[PDB]
């Protein structure tokens, strides 16, 4: 099997449409973006002293409105949200340093998804034979070698 | 002087160092540790981030204390 890249519009959205993307199984939709932005809002929200203006950067109020807008990009704090919403641990391989950072190293979760990241844009890994595979074994230690040779593909690229 | 450094991701980092270094050079022995570029960093401890061209112990950080490490990773 191969492990290759899914690619999702570059709309502001594509963290969203990604991580939708890898845990439902490999179906693209940007449309999931909204809602998904309306998710960690509430989440946010509803911890102003865990997603504090430090930890965010603006204050608990004003994050949840920019996150709410169509033209703003998911980070970290997004991903760490999903991960723990998804009962997932979400990879983020990087293209510019060859690394990969684990959202969810620290819980024990069954499964592991995995994303790839340029710097401004996020897109979708998956396997391929058949329906693709997108979740992976957290024990599954392939894919994030796999995963940095893609990215390390990439890499040479640019 | 060692510290503890909670990561998004739910790691620990201990970090070996002294209360007369730049922050700056903090993200320098994180990015020796975890190979996250300080570019992509930001300090925080006791809910105020810390500033580049500072020193730890300045903001009351002491040995044994807990600081905070938020990737940005924005992308869209």
């Amino acid at each position: 099997p191969v492990l290759t890249r899914t690619v999702v519009p570059a709309d502001n959205s594509a963290l969203f449409t990604s991580v939708y993307y890898v845990v439902e199984g490999g179906v693209l939709n940007p449309a999931c973006a909204p809602e998904m932005r309306r998710l960690i809002a509430q989440i946010v929200a509803s911890d102003p002293d865990f997603y504090s203006e430090a930890i965010l950067g603006k204050t608990n109020q004003e994050y949840c409105d920019w996150i709410k807008r169509d033209d703003t990009w998911g980070g970290a704090i997004e991903i760490s949200i999903l991960s723990k919403f998804y009962q997932c641990e979400i990879c983020v391989v990087d293209t510019q340093t060859v690394r990969i950072d684990r959202f969810g190293e620290d819980a024990g979760y069954t499964k592991r998804v995995l994303l790839i990241y340029d710097g401004i844009h996020y897109d979708p890994l998956q396997r391929n034979f058949t329906p693709p595979l997108t979740i992976f074994s957290s024990n599954d230690d392939i894919v994030l070698v796999q995963a940095l040779e893609l990215a390390d593909e990439a890499r040479r690229r640019r | 002087m060692q510290i503890f450094v909670k990561t998004l991701t739910g790691k620990t980092i201990t970090l070996e160092v002294e209360p007369s270094d730049t922050i700056e050079n903090v993200k320098a022995k994180i990015q020796d540790k975890e190979g996250i570029p300080p570019d992509q960093q930001r300090l925080i401890f006791a809910g105020k981030q810390l500033e580049d061209g500072r020193t730890l112990s300045d903001y009351n950080i002491q040995k044994e204390s807990t600081l905070h490490l938020v990737l940005r990773l924005r992308g869209g």
